[PDB]
């Protein structure tokens, strides 16, 4: 059934699983036209599917030409979306396919349920967990290879650098999603800190910055605290 | 007009002949009832005044044989049998009517009730729902299960209705995925009424039947059938004009004969709603939303 706090675990145990987060598939700049009246504009987007023990991302590009004379855009959105998903099943060798697949939203759950129909033993599963994968577009590096594609395109990353060489998947999971909530609730200020010192670079074969052990107790009390501050700036406390 | 005499009436009972029911006092001098519509199926059905756990009946049609029942005091029911001696049966039959021992079946109906419940009903698929070959009548209860409930236990005892599941590889098209989910019209027309059923008139009986067990049994598998049968035409965005229009007028009486105090446990409101407000066809069916908004508003 819904994955919780109470199955918490459950996403870092030795069965496949997948994260579908589907926030980002349709975007669009919003604006006036010549007579007044507001219009869209739709600008690439993207698949986040998500391996939450091996930090594995399959990153689907949506270009903008998958909306050319459609109806309907945020409908079709997620039944793409789960075309995609059942697509990138099917290409994984028996073996890598997963056995359960979250999706983030709810209305995910019949479009991936329907395309998956061939699959009957994968379980496609909704979450309560409110995580902050729509944040995926502020981590630049994955922003500027959706928004420089010319044609639908997959690409592969590893969303955990090489932490698993050192930290388990369930304390790399957490960097992640506090580093993705702190980009979702202040992204100018998360990114300060995540670059305020020259010294520590991002590997051209990385997507976060190369901090020690040390440096990452720092930079991860540094996210708590903007999360916190803005907790208080929002509410007022 | 045919007659379905009864031994006798040993236990106390309320049966029901069609939409009308009355009670029978334990060992009262009852021997059946006379002047039932020929061309019709009918049902005669009980409820005992001690166990109202189980209601039962018999779906039947007197042009297939005489029809009978006696109560069985070992299974604790009124059975309904065939007897193959017509001179006698109609011999012991009319010497019953000459002493009055039988109720009459009303014979003015202004409303047409019946005949617009079971305009497609037809025996011979309430015997291929209902499997009893050796009988001529069907026995149905409240507790049987369809055939579908057990995919998800005893076979022979089961409602054989078509089974209808929107998230099946039977009801979405390899490629299609969005288009068949959103409108069900390939899996009406083509799958249901080209391939299962062959045509509306028998797709109409099942609901029909099916409709009606839910009402007279409260059998709940039943009624799962009959809103399922509802919601995939509502559901099409395209259905052949004569088929809305008998539609509307097949949900109207029966929404007209459901009991009001039975609305709450029969009625899926879900499947209302969008049928009447939503659907494809939340524009066709005049009638029904009529008595619906009329009777049931609550429910929506
Ligand atoms: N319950 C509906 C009443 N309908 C009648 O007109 C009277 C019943 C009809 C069946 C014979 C016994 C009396
Ligand atoms: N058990 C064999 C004999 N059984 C009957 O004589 C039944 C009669 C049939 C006509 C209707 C009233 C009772
Ligand atoms: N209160 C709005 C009108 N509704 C009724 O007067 C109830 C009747 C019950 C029988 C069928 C017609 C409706």
């Amino acid at each position: 059934g819904a994955m919780n706090s109470s199955n918490y675990a459950e996403l870092f145990n030795n069965d496949i699983k997948l994260f579908v987060d589907d926030t980002n598939v349709y975007r669009v700049t919003v604006h006036k036209t010549f007579e007044g009246n507001v219009a869209t504009k739709a600008i690439n987007g993207c698949i986040f599917t998500l391996n939450p023990k091996t930090g594995h991302l399959f990153l689907k590009i949506i270009h903008t030409s998958v909306w050319a004379g459609q109806k309907r855009l945020s409908q079709l959105a997620k039944w793409k979306t789960a075309e995609e998903v059942s697509a990138l099943v099917r290409s994984l060798p028996k073996e890598e396919q997963p056995k359960q697949i979250i999706v983030t939203r709810k209305a995910m759950l019949d479009p991936l349920e329907v395309h998956m129909l061939d699959f009957p033993n994968i379980a496609i599963r909704p979450t309560e967990l409110r995580l902050p994968f729509s944040a995926a577009m502020s981590i630049d590096k994955l922003s500027d290879v959706v928004m420089k594609a010319t044609e639908p395109q997959m690409v592969l990353f590893n969303i955990y650098d090489d932490w698993l060489d050192r930290i388990s998947s369930y304390t790399a999971f957490s960097r992640l999603t506090l580093l993705l909530r702190a980009l979702k609730t202040n992204e100018e200020s998360a990114k300060m800190i995540l670059l305020s010192d020259p010294t520590i670079t991002i590997k051209s074969y990385h997507l976060w910055p190369s901090f020690t052990d040390e440096q990452w107790i720092t930079i991860e009390s540094q996210m708590r605290d903007l999360i916190l501050t803005e907790y208080g700036r929002k509410y007022n406390v | 007009m045919n007659t379905v005499p009864f031994t006798s009436a040993p236990i106390e009972v309320t049966i029901g002949i069609d939409q009308y029911s009355f009670n029978v006092k334990e060992n009262q001098p009852f021997h059946g009832i006379k002047d039932i519509p020929i061309g019709h199926v009918h049902v005669i059905h009980f409820q005992h005044a001690d166990n109202s756990s189980m209601r039962y009946g018999y779906w039947f049609d007197c042009r297939m044989g005489n029809f009978y029942i006696q109560y069985d005091p070992k299974d604790g029911l009124y059975k309904m049998m065939e007897e193959r001696d017509g001179a006698k049966f109609e011999n012991i039959v009319h010497n019953f009517k000459e002493r009055q021992m039988m109720v009459s079946y009303p014979k003015i109906d202004e409303d047409d009730t019946w005949y617009n419940l079971t305009e497609f009903v037809q025996m011979d698929k309430i015997r291929k729902i209902v499997r009893k070959d050796e009988n001529q009548f069907s026995y149905v209860d409240s507790s049987m299960t369809t055939v579908q409930e057990n995919e998800l236990s005893d076979p022979a005892h089961s409602l054989n209705y078509t089974v209808i599941n929107f998230k099946s590889r039977e009801a979405i098209r390899p490629g299609h995925e969005m288009e068949d989910f959103l409108d069900k019209s390939y899996y009406l027309n083509t799958v249901m009424l080209q391939g299962i059923f062959k045509n509306s008139s028998n797709y109409f009986g099942e609901l029909q039947f099916a409709f009606l067990n839910a009402m007279f049994f409260g059998n709940y598998g039943s009624s799962l059938q009959w809103h399922a049968m509802i919601e995939l035409i509502c559901s099409s965005a395209t259905v052949p004009k004569h088929m809305l229009d008998k539609l509307d007028e097949i949900l109207y009486y029966q929404i007209k004969t459901l009991p009001e105090q039975y609305s709450d446990i029969l009625l899926n409101e879900r499947v209302w709603n969008i049928c009447l407000y939503s659907s494809f066809q939340k524009n066709s069916l005049h009638n029904t939303e009529k008595i619906m908004e009329n009777k049931y508003p609550e429910l929506l």
